[PDB]
């Protein structure tokens, strides 16, 4: 009943809206990632 | 002699917002950078040999983060206006202080600015916008572009005050050291959010098999008031089944092995896919279709 | 692939195997040899472990942040895949 | 409707955004800036801006890295944005816009790729004005390069003009429900493709084990993202204080 | 009733399971086999296979390992299988012959070594025949000494059989609540026993330390067993680079 | 000269079978070996000292598993048809090459047949047989036999075609190197099967304090109707008892300590029960009385 | 009123019956151990 | 009330309490074993006794280490104790001496503190004792310091008793619940600074990535703080077995 | 000649309880020692500069855990001995010896008697002293002396009669690697006791959003009696709000991110404020009044 | 309404009492700190 | 234990402790002295841990696969516990 | 602080760097240096790491369980803090 499409927003089928946990996860689990591979990748 | 102003400076900082003018594959941001240097070549050079001998020269292959490389602008500017005064810097020094820059560089400033600072913004602006409030796009374009205009100026200031005495300043022996550890960090942290952030789940049914007495409440001899209720939960607090029923899915006979394992599975697979010379955008576009079969034959 | 670009790849790996500070890169002659073996047979290597852009840093970060044409001139012989998502 | 000074007004944002697609530099093609200009524009405002909140949060990790290029954040805003307007439903249509912004997300990554390699042709040229010295040469090419990544996105965007509120409407109303169901799922399964990619740079035999690791501490769901990186630095700093020792 | 067709057939089979239970190689000692051929022979078919089944699942890990010996499925499908057509009771007796089959499985484990230790003799016969060269001396005991083996599990099936069906319904209606009950808590207490022979083989101060985590890491339960594994593999593999650097 | 046919191999291979015939504990597989070569050697030598040196040679200590000998089988006759025909080999290496095969062939033929084929196979054909089906037995037999036959064939002709040309290559650098990282696996997976697959619980109560006001749920001032069940949850998701009594079990003493203490000590004790010099038949049997014993006392 | 038997089956006191979750990683377990018990012995 | 003898029996087992708050040998100075005796002594034994043995599970771990030393449970315990009894409330005022206990025993461990900073002029005194030689004067000054000792807590005592009953009781009826609350959740917050000592006893660059293991591991509420412990001797084992090899 | 007699042993046994005495500072137990050793220093030597002598010797620092003080009393007895029968020891191996055993014996007592066996003699007095059972202190008094006289005793005779022979075989090549060991599980364990034990918990809410239908069970249609219940743990189980608000909290956006952050923090600090020469009295008074302060506000 | 005192006794306004499972992790986490805290000190 | 088993037990591993190449794998020279003390004190060695056999493989291994006649006469002189369990 | 404290500080720490045995003990030769520094600026060295203690009980036992007289007098030169909260 609800499609996730990922960083906290599934949506529904009139209305969309944004979870603060999983944004907030998304907001950090992208930093992490990114700094390591950032730096891996020099 | 020829001495770079201020003013000049200043159209160099105008025109590195181009630096990603032209992007070909071949050389990425050469355009923009040569783009960027004409209003110090054209006064640090006049004959048409050196005027040509500066262009052929900044053409070659530069690539790193556009917000980063202004330090790269400084310095690139010190050196060329020490070698038209004169200087035996002859194409060695040119390119090899752009080359230990470029790639540094860039892997300090795609974490910043790409994956940390604009989603800290984006963020922000978003979480305005959904409620809808204006205030939301007005902040980001204001918060990201006084950032960014900032460091790109006052750091190629910087670049160009500290000449190539920064660079040397620079060996290696930390840098074996933060990529290798780098890689332990994002090898684990791409682990776990392989378990979590890569959605695939398996809906179809294997086995419905019927329970027997004992098992589930059986909701026909539970006592009617303020009774009712109290064997409902320690019954199941007992392990007792809220239905006589006990469904069973593939994604549990799955999730019994290990959790994610039709995650890592795709994983593997699209390393394996792309070690094969599979352009990722057919891989993607592939991977959306599967998502429209799996779907419509009841299976995702 | 283009005729031009396999043959000048040939020319400045060759000359790259040459100078005696990159053959102290061992790292870097693996990726030489492989990109001369691939220009070798008219084609041009795949970079999707993106491995050779960071070496030639790494080496000229070793020679006192100084770089030769012939290295140079190879860091465009390399495909380097080119179609992001993202880590969400 | 749109009168003539709106469907010009489109037009001129709409090149902006692919403009700004490939400069990175103002981040006009960003979902919460994009989509509210073609809003303000339009009349319809608030039903855009929520849309640009919504398609922000979406569009929040993609980054070019490199040669990779991110999702085309530019053709899913602007273009997406405009059937937004053309189809009605301001507020109820949030929904039905944001369903087709991913797959225009994609549908812009192959049309970025396309000119990236035509700028391939301006650099040949281009190297020429580097044979003479031609500061004017160098100038005017690459405001090509340039212009030609805009209309990358306003010619899309014209065509969702051309095909005018008629039959948008009934696109978005002929719409299946699997066909929505379905393209949610592979939304969800493409970030496979990217670790990937990023794994397959940093995987060693001496590094494998540290995945594994990972990837079965992520089973036990008390532990946060920060936690497991915490975990990630100190396995690190133990690693390298162990090795160095070993080697020396 | 079992007839004069049957008995022969009876012990035969149980003969050929104590012959298989050494040889390791036909597989007529296993449950669902050998529980299925008495229930042919009997004609109390389906009951047998269901034991068969039931069986098999308990004895699934039985193997013998170097000089230790797995505890004999020989003896406990075949004292089953006639406890379970001799008594009657066909599915309703599935149960209370299950519960005698792994104490007799230990019954088994008895005689299996005292026939093993006996084997020793023939041997020493076996080594003269070494010094004359004869080779029909060396196959005549051969076959001499794999007869008794399935002699090992036809004799206490003789003695079942002997004792007919008579006694074995009383001991079967005989059974207390509590030696039922036991017997099964002593069963999940015999692997304490299995673990530790090979804890001996493998325990060193250097690996004692992983044996503390693998037990403190079962303690959670949303990792599984194959979870557990690999983080014991990533361990083993990270220890063998950090220590081979150090020594070398 | 003194060749071997392709139908003298065949009984070697059908004499195999019973490799395991003899079995005693002195020499594990003695009987059966040099049982299944008498074929071979009845070919080879005909004199009646050549008869005993070969008969006193192979009844000599022979153990492992029984389907992966044949490699060993084929290298033995290998070496058998060299030595009766003429080559300077001397006891050495026909128990050499042997002996360096028994081992390491056993530490992957019973992981491979006994531990993960036979119950793969067993579990399978259990869940058959325990509904009902005949088809369940005559799977087992038809899938370990057909595995069997062809594997115990195929590599005694290997063996036979490789001769002594496999050990050489078969060096202690990585021997040692797989032993230990066995050992780290061992020992953590035996840790987890400790905590979880060793049964000693403790059934007696200790403490059964009576609950005060505002612990219990109090079932006598509840809603009657669509809202005594919500306040019901809500009492229990905060963490109010079910019932006014809190029972305290020695199984949650030992638990708030560690979960699996009691399992660790019983394999610690039969550690050092069988260090000193208990025959486990005595332990095993002990450990059935004592569930007898402790389920009477009510203690598990 | 079950009292286990191990590998997924119990018992009743007139039936028993299999345990796949607890038969499956019985499975697995013995795999595990098993081929680092043969390994670790050689 | 409270006669002579009972205020000097009080006054003497205070004084007995503050000796050996840092003579540390008879340990009267614990909570049990002073409020029974200050119970005993007033006539109201078992609240003191059920107090005291709450205090004593307050008090379970501070003993003084080094130069650091804890909140004197000697004055705590006579001080809740004498509350206990001039402010009535024999069950009922549990509570309220408990709670009061713990600011006075900060209060016990600044009046230690003075007292052993005072206790440099006697060390002196008895240098220059060992500069003459005088074995009397070593003695007389050991006795008097540990007579100050002693009166550091029966002087709190003697005030205490000195205010009687009346504002004493007013003050256990004139305390607001939000000073009772907020001391509370102060007093537990205190063993951060113990932490903070120990860690900056200890912390290291090769020790912190253990810090943070131990930390993120501790979010796994089913894990048991034994099965931690044993977690980290295992990690502190297999880090020196590998550094041992480092090492050469 | 000046051999010391049990009386003289036993007079030193009773003097070490006022080992603790003086506790100053600058020099810790030097007065208690001194104290204890003055029937020795009476006993051994008669001169008016040796009593002086011994007396400047024995004021010096001295300090670890009294109970363990007793080997060494017995090794500093036995040395002194010696000294004054005519041995050259020269105020080097005195002080050698006793700071020698100073250092490990505290460290091995602190944890024995500290916090070891004195928190479980006074956790069994604590529960017995509130069961009402006065057998509490009674208890913790006798088991707690008898264990100190009989330690003390025995430790002073076995540290007179082993001699200086115990420090020989005492390498410093071992201590290393316990207190690095030690270093390990202490920074490990205060880790998890700083998650676990500390508690900072914010109770301030942040976010009250309104749910749409789905979300939460709407006790309006639920079913009347026996079903009712079952449809209520089915909704529950499925992960449906028991309410139709959303409660988040600041612990929980903490939380989101880590157990115990606000812990981490408040120790971080301390260690800063403590490095930074602050009294640990006033930090705990500081810490006492913002836990009383942020109560107030309703923020803790 | 329960003021954690630590080391298993919180209190009620009228009536304190220990948790017997707190005072049991306390003092086990107090014998391993002080422990350690003794080992490494030396 | 046997009297000839015994005599003939201190006579195998007295002959390998001659032998150059048992020696130099310190291994087995540390096990062959058990052997003989327990030999010599009339007791057939209890090795529950399996230590033995495994050692004789890991010698004959390290020497070409060769083996002497010592040590192969000593493989039946272990006792090797024999009452599995097995895992489930 | 105190004066004749500080010289006598500094005195002996100026005598403990000059014994070979208190020289080689590089670990105790940072804790004299810091100390001599601290009493050359009038102040009396606070460690709340208690390291100077502990290592006067290394270098003692490191030295046949034989110290000198500088070291013992400067046994009292460290404040090492004196508030203990406990581990609860
Ligand atoms: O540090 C060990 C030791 O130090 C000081 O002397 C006192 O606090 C003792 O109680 C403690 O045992």
């Amino acid at each position: 009943m609800a499609r996730s499409y990922g960083n906290g927003v599934y949506c529904n089928n009139k209305k969309c809206w944004v979870n603060r946990g999983e944004a907030t996860q998304s907001i950090i689990g992208g930093m992490i990632s990114g700094w390591a591979s950032g730096l891996a990748g020099m | 002699q020829l001495k770079l102003t201020k003013k000049d400076r200043i159209s160099v900082w105008l025109r590195s917002t181009f630096l990603q003018g032209s992007w070909n594959y071949e050389r990425m941001q050469n355009g923009g950078w040569a783009y960027t240097l004409i209003p110090a070549l054209k006064k640090l050079y006049k004959t048409k040999e050196d005027r040509s001998a500066a262009l052929v020269r900044h053409m070659e292959f530069f690539n790193t983060h556009p917000y980063v490389a202004a330090p790269i602008l400084g310095v690139t500017l010190a050196l060329e206006e020490e070698r038209a005064n004169g200087a035996p810097i002859d194409d060695v020094t040119i390119q090899g202080v752009k080359v230990g820059m470029m790639g540094p560089l860039a892997g300090i400033g795609d974490p910043v600015f790409w994956f940390t600072v604009k989603p800290i913004i984006g963020a922000l602006a978003a979480s305005l916008a959904m409620s809808g409030n204006i205030l939301g796009p007005i902040i980001y374009f204001v918060a990201w572009n006084a950032i960014r205009m900032a460091f790109t100026w006052y750091t190629q200031e910087f670049g160009y005050r500290a000449g190539s005495k920064i660079t040397e300043d620079l060996s290696g022996g930390i840098l074996q050291d933060i990529t290798k550890g780098a890689s332990i960090l994002g090898m684990f942290i791409l682990g776990s959010l392989v378990n979590r952030w890569v959605s695939v789940k398996f809906t179809p049914t294997v086995s419905s098999v019927k329970l027997d007495k004992g098992a589930f409440i059986d909701w026909d001899k539970l006592p009617s008031g303020a009774k009712g209720i109290q064997s409902a939960l320690q019954q199941q607090a007992q392990g007792l089944s809220l239905t006589d029923h006990k469904i069973t899915t593939l994604q549990d006979n799955l999730d019994s092995l290990i959790p994610g394992l039709a995650a890592l599975g795709l994983t593997l697979f699209c390393m394996w896919l792309l070690k094969k010379k599979v352009s990722p955008i057919v891989i993607i576009l592939g991977l959306f279709v599967v998502g429209i079969v799996f779907h419509l034959l009841h299976l995702m | 692939a283009d005729y031009k670009k396999i043959n000048s790849i040939l020319t400045y790996t060759s000359t790259a195997l040459k100078n005696p500070k990159i053959i102290k890169d061992k790292d870097l002659v693996v990726l030489l040899t492989i990109i001369q073996e691939e220009a070798k047979q008219n084609r041009i290597f795949y970079d999707y472990k993106r491995k050779f852009r960071p070496a030639v840093t790494r080496f000229t970060i070793d020679n006192n942040f100084e770089i030769p044409d012939c290295l140079v001139k190879l860091l465009s012989a390399v495909e380097t895949p080119k179609a992001w998502s993202g880590f969400s | 409707d749109l009168n003539f000074i709106q469907v010009i007004l489109v037009i001129f944002v709409a090149f902006l955004a692919g403009v700004e697609g490939i400069l990175d530099q103002f981040h006009f093609h960003q979902p919460v800036i994009a989509c509210t200009l073609i809003g303000l524009v339009t009349g319809n405002l608030l039903p855009c801006l929520i849309l640009g909140g919504t398609l922000q949060m979406i569009a929040l990790g993609w980054a070019n890295v490199g040669a990779a290029v991110a999702p085309d954040a530019a053709l899913a805003s602007i273009a997406s944005a405009i059937i937004l307007v053309l189809g009605g439903q301001g507020k109820a249509g949030v929904t039905s816009a944001i369903a087709i912004a991913v797959p225009l997300a994609v549908a812009g990554l192959l049309l970025t790729i396309i000119v990236r390699t035509l700028a391939t042709g301006i650099v040949h040229i281009m190297d020429a004005a580097a044979k003479e010295g031609n500061f004017r040469k160098i100038e005017m090419w690459q405001y090509i390069a340039i212009i030609m990544q805009g209309v990358r996105i306003a010619i899309p965007a014209g065509l969702i003009l051309a095909i005018g509120a008629g039959p948008v409407k009934e696109m978005l109303t002929a719409m299946p429900v699997w066909l929505t169901d379905g393209l949610a799922i592979g939304g969800g399964m493409v970030v496979a493709v990217g670790y990937a990619m990023v794994i397959n740079m940093m995987a060693t035999k001496e590094v494998w084990p540290f995945f594994a690791i990972g990837f079965v501490l992520a089973t036990i769901s008390q532990l946060t993202l920060i936690g497991l990186g915490a975990i990630g630095i100190s396995l690190a700093l133990i690693y390298l204080a162990l090795s160095k020792q070993g080697s020396g």
